[PDB]
């Protein structure tokens, strides 16, 4: 048999099957908002309503 | 000795006595027993 | 109710996500930003979030960025883009690290993500000092599993490679406890840990998870090396074939790979260790011009001696003593041992050879210095069974029960020499009796050879006196026993045709024969008993040309 060494240890490394792990972000399960009715004091629905251009290709879901 | 464990474990069998007799295909003896009780039906 | 406000809906879509109905988070999540209610907690955090989810990406950075423009106190938007910039570390390094990283560890230095993450990169910065000040505490400030998984397996990393092995298993261990179902990192941890302490049951069965995630080429050589594959264990032989076959075509800097090829392939084909050895030769000499182990090369003159190649199996064995020679240090390795095993086969060869002058000399080259072994006692043993029975090929073999009365070789080789002599056909009942211990059953060579001495006892003419009839019924028994405990024996089947055949049933002969006909041409004996047969239909011209 071969003498082979006992590969207890990582030197490659794994870091190929590491960074292509995209991380998830679970730091509040509501998905990082405290979800309320009562701190909304203000409302932008009064005149004038705010909504940049980037606020409207983000309230498409997929049009591109 | 140190000799006899340092040699009987860094060498390998792939060859023993008992697989020789055992057939390298698959030759199972439910046809073989089939045939032994069908012999038993003419006793 | 009153669908007047939209926090009221979108903590359903919270509840929708977490369902992984990202589809169903989305739909309430448009709701959102037509009314944009009171919110300094940026609902288009949680956008991005779900953005995040199926590789919405760039609608999740510009969602982060706005985030960033109402608040850039906010910690979510950098930390999203944070592992959303993870993806490339060679390009953009610099940018996560700090400004990614380090601003969100700024404005906030107890949040377990950016702790977590700045830990990986001072690993991977080599930084093994504050990883371990702030995994601690990366652990502690969590309290969701996967999180304080991956704070367990970073603290496991930071502890094997500085080789505190015993602690970092533990944090393996608790980080596949804490959240399985994540991703197999912690796995893998486990299972090289199980190298560790000799723990490597264990090891297969949690790399085995690590193929149930995805197969990569790093997970072939764990399996490969941690070979519980001896012999007929395909469940780790086959999976070892398939990595073997994953990567032969690959090569990762594939040097051994090639040997643990070849290291399972001596049971199959022998030409597939030919080549593996072949290109093995090979790669041991562009990385440097380094000579092969004798190991590799006594081997392949092994596997030279059962092909047509026994010359240059000869010339694999004198170079393989040499580079043992060349191995003048290496006692460790016991080089000395090696040459002993060596020369073995080259006294085995050079029997093969039918040079037994020279199968003499270094055998007992071997036995002047390594009385202990038995193989070389009795090949010699053999050599003069060749030349008779009552030679010191009888002497050494009993002394070879004499040194090793526990070796089942040598004592079924005992009463070989005793088949010479038929007429002690019924004195070998005890002489096959004496390891009919149950250490050493089961036996089925010697049990075969019960079979086959109490089948000689048949043709004679007290057949008709019940003595043979109870001795083809006991011959029968014993084909029986061998016959449940190994159904694919073909001497036993032999056997049971024999029986039968001097049982008179020629008919019911050629049948039982022809199975084993298929299974090996390669037993003299199935041509003698196939024509038998013939001649009983008096098929000479089926007959003689078997013969």
């Amino acid at each position: 048999t071969y003498p082979f060494d006992q590969n207890r240890f990582v030197q490659y490394k794994a870091t190929s099957l590491e960074k292509q792990h995209k991380h998830d972000l679970l730091t509040e399960p509501d998905l990082g908002v405290t979800i309320d009715l009562i701190n909304p004091d203000t409302y932008r629905i009064d005149p004038n309503v705010l909504l940049d251009p980037a606020d409207e290709k983000l309230l498409e879901e997929e049009i591109q | 000795v140190d000799v006899t464990r340092d040699i009987v474990s860094r060498e390998r069998v792939w060859r023993t006595r008992t697989t020789i007799l055992q057939s390298t295909g698959k030759n199972f003896s439910k046809n073989i027993f089939a045939i032994l009780q069908s012999v038993k039906a003419r006793e | 109710q009153s669908p007047n406000n939209i926090p009221a809906l979108l903590g359903k879509a919270c509840i929708s996500f977490n369902k992984k109905d990202y589809r169903g988070a989305l739909a309430y999540y448009k709701k959102a930003l037509r009314t944009n209610p009171g919110c300094p907690a940026e609902v288009r955090l949680g956008m991005g979030h779900c953005f995040v989810k199926l590789n919405k990406l760039e609608k999740a950075r510009l969602a982060f960025s706005r985030a960033l423009e109402l608040n850039s106190k906010c910690v979510g938007a950098l930390v999203g883009l944070a592992v959303l910039e993870l993806n490339n570390k060679e390009a953009d390094s610099i940018k996560n690290g700090v400004q990614l990283l380090s601003r969100a560890y700024t404005i906030d230095p107890s949040n377990p993500m950016v702790l977590n993450h700045l830990a990986n990169h001072f690993f991977f910065k080599k930084d093994y000092s504050k990883v371990q000040h702030l995994a601690l505490h990366a652990f502690h400030n969590t309290e969701v599993e996967a999180m304080q998984a991956e704070s367990c397996y970073q603290l496991a990393r930071s502890f094997h490679v500085q080789e505190d092995y015993d602690q970092a298993f533990q944090y393996y261990y608790q980080a596949t406890q804490f959240a399985s179902s994540s991703f197999v990192l912690p796995f893998f941890g486990l299972g090289q840990m199980y190298i560790y302490r000799g723990d490597k049951e264990n090891a297969s069965q949690c790399f085995e998870k690590v193929l149930k995630a995805y197969p990569n080429n790093y997970e072939t050589m764990k399996i490969l090396g941690s070979l519980y594959a001896a012999s007929e264990d395909q469940e780790k032989r086959d999976i070892a074939k398939g990595h073997l076959k994953k990567v032969t075509e690959q090569y990762p800097d594939d040097v051994e790979a090639w040997i643990e090829l070849a290291q399972i392939l001596e049971q199959t084909d022998i030409q597939g260790a030919l080549s593996a050895y072949g290109t093995a030769t090979r790669i041991l000499q562009e990385k440097v011009q380094a000579d092969v182990p004798p190991e590799i090369l006594n081997n392949v003159g092994a596997l030279h001696f059962r092909l047509g190649n026994l010359g240059e199996a000869k010339k694999y064995f004198l170079a393989s003593l040499d580079r043992a020679k060349a191995e003048a240090e290496h006692d460790e390795h016991y080089y000395n041992a090696i040459s002993v095993t060596t020369s073995y086969n080259l006294a085995r060869l050079y029997e093969a050879m039918c040079e037994f002058h020279e199968a003499e000399k270094l055998y007992k080259n071997i036995l002047r210095e390594h009385p202990n072994y038995v193989d070389c006692y009795l090949r010699l043993g053999a050599m003069a069974r060749d030349k008779g029975n009552f030679y010191e090929a009888s002497d050494w073999f009993k002394e070879a029960l004499q040194i090793n009365q526990d070796h089942p070789d040598a004592w079924s080789l005992i009463g070989n020499l005793h088949l010479a002599k038929q007429e002690w056909g019924p004195g070998q009942k005890k002489f096959e009796r004496i390891l009919k211990q149950p250490s050493t059953q089961s036996d089925t060579y010697s049990m075969l050879a019960l079979g086959n001495v109490w089948l000689q006892t048949l043709h004679q003419p007290t057949r008709d006196r019940e003595k043979e009839k109870r001795h083809q019924d006991r011959a029968l028994a014993i084909y029986k026993q061998v016959l449940r405990n190994d159904a694919k024996n073909l001497y036993a089947a032999n056997g049971i045709g024999a029986v039968l055949a001097h049982k008179g049933y020629f008919r019911e002969a050629r049948d039982v024969f022809a199975q084993v006909r298929e299974a090996t041409a390669d037993i003299s004996d199935v041509w003698l008993n196939l024509a038998h047969i013939y001649v009983e239909q008096k098929q000479y011209i089926s007959a003689v040309q078997m013969y």
